[PDB]
């Protein structure tokens, strides 16, 4: 049984890896796009307020 | 002659929707009246004025009294009460803009040339970036306020 589940483990975590990758995009990511929307904002803000 | 200009020149406040209009229509109605009478004196037909009347030496003696001079309701510019407020206008909202409107151009062009630029370098440069933008979410906040 040692084998089997050194087998079984390593064939679920291939499969968790793309899925940790995949649900990170969606905070860590996301974070990124989030300040990177908020930043544009505030340009925009800032140079009307500036004009 | 701004025509569009001159009704947004105001800020936000609706304070001098009340100044503006009055100012516009002097202007209207001082330029209407001298366009709807005559530019020149008058007539003062004196060769069929003194030898129509009945009274001898009675036209031609106001004749030569209303072609000299007169009173007139006029005004000289002792009293500049615009003149002395022309200056202290610019000196508190047209000179303001020097230090504020100025050191906002020069915080935005500062963050916004170094939040979009390697690692540790490039972090730095966007600490002093969102510092920037936190002062100036506060002020567009007291601006509405």
């Amino acid at each position: 049984i040692l084998l089997v589940t050194f087998l079984g483990f390593i064939a679920l975590i291939s499969k968790t890896v793309a899925p940790l990758y995949g649900e990170m995009a969606k905070n860590r990511t996301d974070h990124v796009v989030g300040l990177l929307n908020q930043a544009r904002a505030d340009h925009v803000n800032a140079v009307k307020t500036r004009i | 002659l701004d025509w569009t200009k001159i009704v947004s020149k105001l800020g936000l406040s609706g304070q001098t929707a009340a100044a503006l209009t009055s100012f516009k229509k002097r202007n209207d109605e001082a330029k209407r009246i001298l366009f709807e009478l005559k530019q020149q004196p008058s007539n003062v037909d004196f060769a069929f004025y003194k030898s129509t009347l009945k009274n001898t030496a009675i036209v031609d003696k106001i004749q030569s009294d209303v072609s000299k001079f007169t009173p007139s309701k006029a005004n000289l510019s002792k009293q500049l009460n615009l003149i002395e407020s022309f200056e202290a206008k610019a000196l508190e909202n047209a000179k303001e803009t020097e230090s504020v409107v100025l050191a906002e151009l020069t915080d935005l062009e500062k963050t916004l040339e170094n939040i979009e630029s390697x690692x540790x370098x490039x972090x730095x440069x966007x600490x002093x970036x969102x510092x920037x933008x936190x002062x100036x979410x506060x002020x567009x906040x007291x601006x509405x306020x």
